[PDB]
């Protein structure tokens, strides 16, 4: 007794450790570079969604007004 | 007469419906985009908290 | 008559545009209050941390 304590903390007290570090850093470069360049990437897109909106809500105006 | 009155006056209502949706919408996302960026600003905090937790 | 036809037309266009455009704000609406949750919790979480360090 009291011999298994050694082979069942120090085990996780290193492997734990680095192993969440991995996962933390792994999950940050996946995830948090991949996000704002999506987001600009989408933001690109609704800026020429409102030029498209804009065109064809003018021509349409201009033709219908009567 | 009273048929295309109708319909254009109801259209009318949808094409100002529609516009002050996608201003709607527009706003909505790109504040996703500010909060989701603000969020990933934080977890590249939280890996460089993680680099330094490295030290285990 | 023509009239008539190119309004319904457009009118129906429209409509199923406005239809849509809900059901998009909708799901972006779900998707953005997640992350609102996701990130308040990640703040408390984090505050929580805070106060365990200052336990210890």
């Amino acid at each position: 007794d009291f011999d298994d304590i050694h082979r069942k903390r120090m085990e996780k007290d290193l492997n734990e450790l680095q192993a969440l570090i991995e996962a933390h850093f792994e999950n940050r470069k996946k995830e948090e570079e991949e996000l704002v360049s999506l987001k600009d990437r989408i933001e690109r897109r609704r800026a020429e969604r409102a030029e498209q909106q804009r065109i064809r809500n003018e021509r349409e105006k201009e033709r219908q007004n009567r | 007469s009273d048929k295309l009155k109708e319909a254009e006056t109801r259209a009318e209502f949808a094409e100002r419906s529609v516009t002050k949706l996608e201003k709607s919408i527009d706003d909505l996302e790109d504040e996703l985009y500010a909060q989701k960026l603000k969020y990933k600003a934080i977890s590249e905090e939280l890996d460089h908290a993680l680099n330094d937790m490295t030290s285990i």
